[PDB]
RNA sequence: GGCGACACACGUGCUACAAUGCCCACUACAAAGCGAUGCCACCCGGCAACGGGGAGCUAAUCGCAAAAAGGUGGGCCCAGUUCGGAUUGGGGUCUGCAACCCGACCCCAUGAAGCCGGAAUCGCUAGUAAUCGCGGAUCAGCCAUGCCGCGGUGAAUACG
RNA sequence: CGCCUCCUAAAAGGUAACGGAGGCGCCCAAAGGUCCCCUCAGGCGGGACGGAAAUCCGCCGGAGAGCGCAAGGGUAGAAGG
């Protein structure tokens, strides 16, 4: 199913509930999310929310940053979205001619 | 219900069906033909009445079987869950007793997935 | 009636003994036999294939005696039971057939029965009758592996004369029925 | 386990207030730091507290458990499942 | 197979001997 | 009794494995069981068929008593 | 004492689900290495793990050492089995001051799942892949099915 | 809104209200005629799978069961099987 993984900090079982909650966002393209694969981090600067995911049509794999951690989260889920987006639609471009 | 009990298959030879009851492998397959002066290759379906029961009287009169090998195996398992000692309380749970990890596999003693 | 070893038992040393423990001043005060009722409780042939015939083949074989039918009281919703249906087989065995049956019942049945202990000594009526029940089939010795399709067992009710438990567990045990305790 | 022709281990200093204890007319609650103690019949009866890493765990030695160790019965990890 | 201990080929895998593979 | 409804019984021998004849009556003439009366364990007495052991645990072990006293 | 925990979840592997196979007995053909409280010939005891004797070798000499698949012959007969070897009971060996947590191995018995694997996904272009065994470092022992090497047998396919 | 049962209904019969409660508009080729045989529910104890209750055995048990369906009456010295 879905990992979670905090590295170097510590989280509750409130704040890995909210990560599966906020990727359940991508479940709209009713696409198979295999092995969904979170990883938590502090820089110096702020939270940093990894993120590797398989599905039939590729990989998705993004980044997200900023001091709030939860903005970090949703800026990761920002760039997911826009990434499941193009693997679900890019080959429908080229069907003409 | 012949010999021990347990209907062993004919068709099969005589050291291969003796392995079809509850206390002989095959090191005591070897073992009763060789007493009893039996070819071990002679089907179940080709004993003579004399072979049958001078293959039945030793085999159950030297080892424990079946119903009596199955009670002292859980009487031996029940006294180590009655004394309280680490073997035991690995049967009181279900869990493996010979050291195995159990952060991954062990489902033969744990059994199929429980999914949370 | 016929010469058979249980009865002529019955009557030599068994008879004696009695009168002996328990000093009973009439010959019709010492317990007899009075009959022994075999009852399968198929049950598992309700709508099944209630072909239970073959069964009916193997307590004629047991017995001598051709089992009759019992039937559904009333109706079963959690059983699948409707009144009427055939669920059972009962056979009741007096006199000559009762003792060789119980003959072949002592000296080959039981010890037959998987991993035997005994009787067990605390199944009587409380007014001086035996019951026990019985797993399989091929614990008696006209049933073979090879005609017996399905495992199937009985009750089996001793019936007797005597008006205690006490007197009963005489009777029987002298008769050659294994106790446990 | 322990080779036949070796013996039966026991660490010989909790053994030595088995034996003393014997002697005096028994009893006193012995507390070890020997699991790798094995049981033996003199110390029938006895209780012996032995320490699973944490805490000496008082134990009653019955005529049952003579073969084992001390730990078997001293155990180490706290566990009451999950949920 | 090569898990048995029971048998030769077992005992050539583990890299033992003993009555299924003596010496 | 009622005809054709019953099979016959008729005079029959019963063979156990350990010689014992049993002359009695059945359905079957001749007969062969693999155990009677005569020689089950629970029957003759306190025949421990294989296990007439005692328990024979536990101080039953010694090996040995060379520890010091 | 813990790092070996165990409702679960993923990664890497080992062994399999059998007949081009499994078992037994007999019989060949390597390479690279390691080895003076080390490697151990050969003898004896034990079914065995192993133990008691005891020769040789600072080692192209003596030893680990048998390579395995293969070859010969025999058993098995399509079955959850003579497939598979998990799990557990009982009994032993050895290292070690000490194998309860928590060692490897032997023996008897137990004989699980598994009937070729969804979405998905890895490797490999020639002595390669596949399959078979051997050695070494670490090391008292060993949880090595890992790693670094060594040879045996030996393919398929590439339009583009 | 017709029909059946009980109550109201004042111990014959009958007796009203937009009084209190329920049912019918079928069914059965046996669930009918006769002859013969049989006796319940329930409680306790005993009995493989088998349970509160399947089927078996024993003891007690006048009718509390049953009688296709409402209710009432009737009923085993049968109308019940
Ligand atoms: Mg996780
Ligand atoms: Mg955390
Ligand atoms: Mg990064
Ligand atoms: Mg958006
Ligand atoms: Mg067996
Ligand atoms: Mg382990
Ligand atoms: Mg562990
Ligand atoms: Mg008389
Ligand atoms: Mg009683
Ligand atoms: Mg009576
Ligand atoms: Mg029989
Ligand atoms: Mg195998
Ligand atoms: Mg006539
Ligand atoms: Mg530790
Ligand atoms: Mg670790
Ligand atoms: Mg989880
Ligand atoms: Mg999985
Ligand atoms: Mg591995
Ligand atoms: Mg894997
Ligand atoms: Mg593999
Ligand atoms: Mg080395
Ligand atoms: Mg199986
Ligand atoms: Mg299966
Ligand atoms: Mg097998
Ligand atoms: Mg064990
Ligand atoms: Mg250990
Ligand atoms: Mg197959
Ligand atoms: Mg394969
Ligand atoms: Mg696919
Ligand atoms: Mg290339
Ligand atoms: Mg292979
Ligand atoms: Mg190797
Ligand atoms: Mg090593
Ligand atoms: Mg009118
Ligand atoms: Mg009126
Ligand atoms: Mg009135
Ligand atoms: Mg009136
Ligand atoms: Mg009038
Ligand atoms: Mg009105
Ligand atoms: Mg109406
Ligand atoms: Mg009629
Ligand atoms: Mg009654
Ligand atoms: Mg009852
Ligand atoms: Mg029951
Ligand atoms: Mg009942
Ligand atoms: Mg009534
Ligand atoms: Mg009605
Ligand atoms: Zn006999």
């Amino acid at each position: 199913t879905m990992n979670i993984t905090s590295k170097q900090m510590e989280i509750t079982p409130a704040i890995r509930q909210h990560v599966a909650d906020r990727l359940a966002k991508l479940e709209k393209w009713q696409t198979h999310l295999i092995n969904p694969h979170i990883i938590l981090s502090k820089e110096p600067q702020g939270f940093v929310a990894d993120a590797t995911i398989n599905t039939p049509n590729g990989v998705l794999v993004a980044s997200g940053k900023h001091e709030d951690m939860y903005t970090a989260i949703n800026e990761l889920i920002n760039k997911l979205e826009r990434q499941l987006n193009k693997l679900q639609h890019k080959g429908e471009a080229r069907r003409a001619a | 219900a012949r010999i021990a009990g347990v209907e062993i298959p004919r068709n099969k030879r005589v050291d291969v069906a003796l392995t079809y009851i509850y206390g002989i492998g095959k090191a005591r397959a070897k073992e009763a033909l060789e007493k009893t002066g039996i070819n071990p290759a002679t089907r179940v379906k080709d004993l003579t009445e004399a072979e049958v029961v001078r293959l039945r009287e030793y085999v159950e009169n030297t080892w424990k079987l079946e119903g009596e090998l199955r009670a002292e195996v859980a009487a031996n398992i029940k006294r180590l869950m009655d004394i309280g000692c680490y073997r035991g309380l690995r049967h009181r749970r279900g869990l493996p007793v010979r050291g195995q990890r159990t952060r991954t596999n062990a489902r033969t003693r744990k059994g199929p997935r429980k999914t949370v | 009636p016929l010469d058979v070893a249980l009865k002529r038992k019955y009557y030599e040393e068994v008879r004696p003994e009695l009168i002996r423990r328990f000093g009973y001043q009439n010959v019709w005060e010492v317990p007899r036999l009075e009959k022994v009722v075999i009852n399968q409780g198929l049950g598992e042939a309700k709508e099944d294939a209630r072909i239970l015939e073959k069964a009916a083949q193997e307590l004629a074989l047991i017995t001598g005696q051709k089992p009759a039918v019992t039937r559904a009281k009333k109706s079963i919703s959690n059983f699948k039971l409707r009144k009427g249906m055939p669920i059972g087989l009962r056979v009741t065995l007096r006199r000559d057939r009762m003792w060789i049956f119980l003959e072949k019942l002592l000296n080959v049945a039981l010890p037959r029965i998987r991993d035997f202990r005994g009787l067990n000594p605390n199944s009587f009526d409380g007014r001086g009758n035996y019951n026990l029940g019985l797993r399989e089939q091929l614990i008696f010795p006209e049933i073979t592996y090879d005609m017996v399709d399905a495992l199937r067992g009985m009750d089996i009710a001793v019936v007797t004369t005597a008006e205690t438990d006490e007197e009963a567990r005489a009777l029987l045990e002298l008769l050659g029925f294994p106790f446990r305790k | 386990p322990r080779s036949l022709k070796k013996g039966v281990f026991v660490d010989d200093h909790l053994l030595e207030k088995v034996l003393e204890l014997n002697a005096k007319g028994e009893k006193r609650l012995i507390k070890t730091w020997s699991r790798r103690s094995t049981i033996v019949p003199e110390m029938v009866g006895h209780t012996i507290a032995v320490y699973n890493g944490k805490q000496h765990v008082p134990v009653y030695i019955t005529e049952n458990m003579v073969g084992h160790k001390l730990g078997e019965f001293a155990p180490t990890r706290t566990y009451r499942g999950h949920g | 197979g090569k898990g048995d201990r029971r048998t030769r080929r077992g005992k050539i895998w583990r890299g033992t001997y003993g009555k299924y593979r003596p010496r | 009794m009622k005809e054709g409804i019953h099979p016959k019984l008729v005079p029959a021998r019963i063979i156990c494995g350990c010689g014992n004849v049993i002359e009695t009556y059945s359905t079957k003439p001749e007969i062969y069981v693999e155990v009677c009366s005569k020689c089950h364990p629970f029957y003759t007495g306190q025949q421990r068929f294989v296990d007439t052991e005692g328990r024979v645990e536990r101080f039953q072990r010694r090996y040995g008593d060379s520890y010091r006293k």
